[PDB]
């Protein structure tokens, strides 16, 4: 699962059958690391209008 | 694909089903690949 976003430590507690979490637009906003089983929020990188 | 969803709930009602809400989490996804049209559960006898 590829993407680009800021990774932060998450307060969500995934059930053991869950690997990722989806938002309204079905983009992965939370993911479980497959080596150390911890949850990370993925806030997107900042977007601006020049 | 044989999907097992499971939930354990502490209840204290005597006879009928309790009234409440409890979502069943998926436990085991089981690779059988066979036709199933009829089933039967297994009980245990008590001998004395
Ligand atoms: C290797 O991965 C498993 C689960 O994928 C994990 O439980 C284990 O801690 C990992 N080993 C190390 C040394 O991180």
């Amino acid at each position: 699962l590829t993407g680009t976003g800021v990774l932060t430590e998450s307060n969500k507690k995934f059930l053991p059958f869950q690997q990722f979490g989806r938002d309204i637009a079905d983009t992965t906003d939370a993911v479980r690391d497959p080596q150390t089983l911890e949850i990370l929020d993925i806030t997107p990188c900042s977007f601006g209008g020049v | 694909y044989f999907k097992i969803y499971s939930k354990h709930t502490p209840i204290n009602l005597v006879r009928d089903l309790p009234q409440g809400f409890s979502a069943l989490e998926p436990l085991v996804d089981l690779p059988i690949g066979i036709n199933i049209t009829r089933f039967q559960t297994l009980l245990a006898l008590h001998r004395s």
